């Protein structure tokens, strides 16, 4: 038997919007401001845009099969000296250029591509609050596909083994381009190292076809597993 | 310019903030949505789906399919429990990795009733009665059917219905329980006993399996989104 | 009694409460006139029967891959660039009142399966698309160590549901339980589920069917057959050209 | 050097606010947290540093506590985090009333466990006046920057 | 004349001007049907009488702890996970017109008491819940130096009101003065006070009763008894199961 | 952007200030209050309660 309870609890914080209403670190892009001839300093870094370099946001997203959302990107930039015996540096400015698929990838930190006449670029000044941009839903499909049970190519009879071979589960449905990051400043006498942490927040989220969450450690961009295949601990059947 | 005064919090990046920001791709002609089946609006929808409980986490069963099967047999009646577990849906190992447990492990607070369904997978010729009991906390966990029958309970006739659902109603001192093992917000005990016994005729399997499922009721809610301990990244 | 075309079958789950339907004019991406073979292809095809034993770990099929050699449906699938279909899946498994056991039949959208190698996403097309024979789940994970001639096959572990998720949670997918003491069949009605209105049937498998023994088969003394009968529904095809002939083996 | 620090959230580490609050038995309020960040060099013979950025992550009860300054937990996909830039005005956030009870309890005349007959001495023992009614999680603080030579 | 159930008693303070009341439907956290024993448990129980001497420093009890062995109220308390009750506390202390002395009777919500050790919050459950016998205040603080077998008991100092606050300010709590020249009894009506609608009676003591000699007993020649009679009021219980049996001594 | 001019006092933290700030836990379903006895609205209510004076502060 039960009594009458005027329930007041709501599910406001468990809406799909609220569940994803957080900035999650999806990448740590390392760049160096240094003399070009050092050959150990990366004067620019190219990171392919994805949520699969980290696990937390990946697991939350992969609770579902399909998603549709706008994205907010927040860039937190940290920098430090690498040695103390080569003087100091002036405040650095960073270029973060979005290179959509097909646009020329920079080959050098100061090549023509950084003119960014058509690529969106964010110039961030060190010490300023973390840079932020928004993008709408840009999928070429009607939703993003977290899982694609297929191939980009179908091998055909009479084709050699090398031909028609494509990775399982790899489709251009998630080809979103890259971010190219450089320090715009010419080098100081001392080497400086910077990290740009990219934080992703889905907004106006819609999701479809829920899935059981990842239970074993992720292994690659796919659903493959190799290690940690025993997540359940030991517990007696009649032990409270 | 307009006189302004920057308050504390200016220039911070709160990962939970909700501010406008410039669009990096203005005038983008977004692909319109289609009516995909199975849209989900709230994570609780997933928590309200019955998922199988790994009830049998013994050394030889854990991390195999056997962990989902609890063996009954046709032995003589006893008052000893068939299975026992605590009502800690986020932290009890049998419940933590259910879909409900997985969802709850992204939240700090939970409240509401739970549904525990049990499916009998023996032969059609098998008969029996079982007792499924929820004991609210604060007393010794039921060691035998004599204690368990004093709490909330249901008598399940496996001959009649292969499936039995027991609702564990929300009863708590606090308006929400924590999603960790916590004495103050402990949720009580769930146990199963033989009411009479499993009976089979000849030429019938004398050992069979039952399966447990747990879900959240429509009164269930969660609060205080948090990161889960169920996924980690090395290096 | 469920009838489609010339086929008749004599408990039922509509996945996501959405019956299969044709593309609405407001959702149609391709502009050419679609092909709608209707009864000639929208009919029940019976796959090769598999055997449930005490030691069986489970079975899996991919749709439309499992039907690629099913008469006119297969012909239309391989003659068109684009194809769309829902399904009616009818799993048939009868036993005596003295048998026991339970099967979980799950229809999984985008049922990606884990590989067998340290190389990511390395399962080749031939193994990922076995056809009507489908594949089987394994008890444990066996890494393929052959470097010269890698198997490049799935290694789907049963308790990981073949994709690194606990099998007990697979009930979040549309599903039906065949409990031998209660029923001998499961019927799942699957709408076309995809992020597009229509896609390439040969490139992409929209649905996976996973049948797992939730309770092992037992009999007082045993093996019983399981038969899948699948009817594609609301079929549409676009982009007619010469027939696709996928590489095999 | 402690590259990160975890502080359990409480008003009892200091006395002034504690005394004012404990004028009363029960309270219910939203909270405003303001973080004032100061920094200094520890030596003069190892060069200089670039402006530091600090991560202050709220770890609610049950969320994984960081074990290293750069472990996975700092991804903070679900934990609220504030990134504060040194020299910016003190960071500030607000929280509503988050008590699992209908009010915060400044005094709890009871135990989290009741010891039961037949249990050993070690079992059933809990601190007097300690309940999860005031378990609000922790703050994990790190400097996001990689280290300078000094 | 105050009557509750079968009990009758023949100046009065309602704590916070709030009479005890049952949980409103709009404040009820638990969903199961509450148990309301009414008269069988909502009745006056008379505790063991204590003795007021010239040297007495004070006495303290905890509610519902003091009533845990009081017939059906105690049975319902130990048989239920959750319990809620107000109280009527009747302190009885009569003397002659030639006696003098005054008692302050204070009802304190969440009457936490200081320990006896350098270890914080170390008073064990058995000592924190003495039952009807209650405990006594001390004149001074004595740190317990036994490391092998620590007493783990309260050391409530009278002028610190047992919790590090000046006793003179304890009048901020609901209270009544028994001034022997004026009255021989004090009646305090305590509503259920807690941060929850209902709580565990065994874990948590909602009220403390502290009786301090504000003016020492004196007589021209002496000891006089003090008797507590407490009736739980508006009792509600939830979460029936096997009986709780707390560890003792 | 809108032309603005930062006045004196910008970027300070006055502990007595009353400004808005972002919520770290948006959409939190707050536990509703109950009618606890003895609510206090003003500290003077406590000051209006008679409390005992330590009138005799001798050495002993
Ligand atoms: C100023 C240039 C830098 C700012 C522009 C960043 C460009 C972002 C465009 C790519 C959009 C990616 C959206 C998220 C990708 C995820 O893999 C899918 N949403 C997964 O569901
Ligand atoms: C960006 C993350 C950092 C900001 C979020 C901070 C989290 C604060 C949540 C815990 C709430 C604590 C509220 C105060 C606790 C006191 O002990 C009680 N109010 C006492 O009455």
């Amino acid at each position: 038997q039960t009594r009458h309870v005027i329930q007041k609890r709501t599910r406001s914080e468990s809406t799909v919007e609220s569940f994803f209403a957080r900035g999650a670190c999806v990448a740590i892009i390392e760049v160096d401001n240094d003399a070009p001839t050092k050959r150990a300093s990366k004067l620019f870094s190219v990171w392919k845009i994805t949520y699969k370099d980290t696990v937390q946001l990946r697991r939350k997203l992969e609770f579902f099969t399909y998603s549709r959302f706008d994205m907010e990107l927040t860039f937190v930039v940290t920098s430090n000296y690498t040695d103390a015996n080569n003087g100091h540096a002036l405040n650095q400015v960073y270029q973060i250029m979005f290179i959509p698929p097909g646009a020329p990838i920079p080959g050098k930190w100061n090549d023509y591509t950084w003119q960014t006449s058509s690529n969106p670029s964010v110039f961030y000044t060190y010490g300023a609050p973390p840079a932020r941009i928004s993008v709408p839903y840009v999928g070429i499909a009607n939703a993003y596909s977290h899982f694609y049970d297929g191939f980009a190519k179908v091998p055909l009879a009479g084709q050699a083994s090398t031909e028609g071979d494509s990775l399982y589960g790899a489709a251009s449905l998630n080809d979103f381009g890259s971010l190219a990051v450089r320090v715009v400043n010419d080098h100081n006498p001392t080497k400086l190292t910077s990290k740009i942490r990219v934080y992703m927040k889905p907004k106006h989220v819609r999701v479809w076809c829920p899935r059981p969450p990842r239970a074993v450690p992720y292994y690659g961009p796919g659903v493959d597993y190799k290690d940690g295949l025993a997540p359940l601990p030991e517990k007696g059947l009649t032990t409270y | 310019g307009l006189p302004v005064l920057n308050t504390p919090g200016s220039n911070q990046y709160l990962t939970a903030d909700n501010y406008q920001s410039p669009c990096a791709i203005p005038e983008f002609d977004v692909t319109p949505p289609i009516d995909i089946p199975g849209e989900v609006r709230n994570m609780m929808e997933l928590a309200e789906i019955d998922t199988m409980i790994p009830l049998n986490l013994t050394n030889q069963r854990k991390n195999t399919m056997d962990m989902y099967r609890v063996e009954l047999n046709d032995a003589a009646h006893s008052d000893t429990p068939i299975l026992c577990f605590s009502l800690s849906p986020a932290s009890d190992p049998r419940l933590a990795h259910t879909m409900l447990g997985e969802i709850l492990n992204y939240y700090t607070h939970w409240a509401g009733s739970l549904k525990f369904t049990f499916l009998f997978c023996g032969s059609m010729m098998a008969t029996g009665k079982l007792l499924v009991s929820y004991a609210p906390p604060g007393a010794e966990a039921p060691k035998s059917r004599k204690e368990a029958m004093l709490g909330t309970h249901v008598i399940w006739d496996i001959g009649l219905q292969s499936s039995c659902t027991m609702v564990v109603p929300w009863i708590s001192n606090t308006t929400y329980r924590l999603t960790i093992n916590d004495s103050f917000t402990e949720g009580g005990y769930i146990s199963m006993f033989y009411q009479t016994r499993v009976v089979v005729p000849l030429s019938t399997p004398r050992k069979m399996d039952i399966l447990g499922f747990v879900s959240a009721c429509n009164d269930f809610s969660v609060r205080l989104l948090r990161d889960t301990t169920h996924i980690s990244q090395e290096a | 009694q469920l009838t489609l075309g010339n086929s008749t079958i004599t408990n039922s789950v509509v996945a996501y409460g959405r019956w299969p339907e044709y593309i609405k004019d407001s959702e149609a991406n391709p502009v050419d006139q679609p092909t709608e073979p209707d009864v000639a292809a929208c009919r029940f095809y019976t796959l090769d029967t598999v055997t449930w034993r005490k030691e069986s770990r489970g079975w899996w099929w991919k749709l439309p891959d499992a039907l690629k050699d099913m008469g006119l449906f297969g012909q239309n699938m391989f003659y068109h660039y684009l194809g769309r279909a829902g399904y009616t899946v009818h799993v048939q498994c009868n036993a005596s009142k003295f048998h026991q056991g339970a099967l979980g039949v799950f229809a999984v959208p985008e049922m990606c399966l884990a590989g067998d190698s340290t190389t990511h996403m390395f399962t080749k097309y031939e193994n990922a698309n076995p056809g009507e024979k489908g594949g089987e789940f394994k008890g444990s994970f066996t890494l393929d160590t052959n470097a010269t001639n890698p198997a490049r096959n799935f290694c789907p572990v049963d308790y990981l549901f073949g994709s690194g998720v606990l099998a007990g949670n697979a009930f979040v997918y549309p599903h039906q339980i065949i409990n031998l003491r209660t029923n001998n069949c499961a019927t799942l009605v699957l709408p076309y589920v995809n992020s597009l209105s229509i896609d390439s049937m040969t490139k992409h498998n929209n649905w996976g069917i996973a049948i797992l023994p939730l309770a092992p088969l037992d009999f007082a003394t045993t093996e019983i057959p399981i038969t899948l009968t699948i009817a594609p529904m609301c079929c549409e095809f676009n982009g007619l050209r010469n027939i696709t002939v996928p590489r095999t083996q």
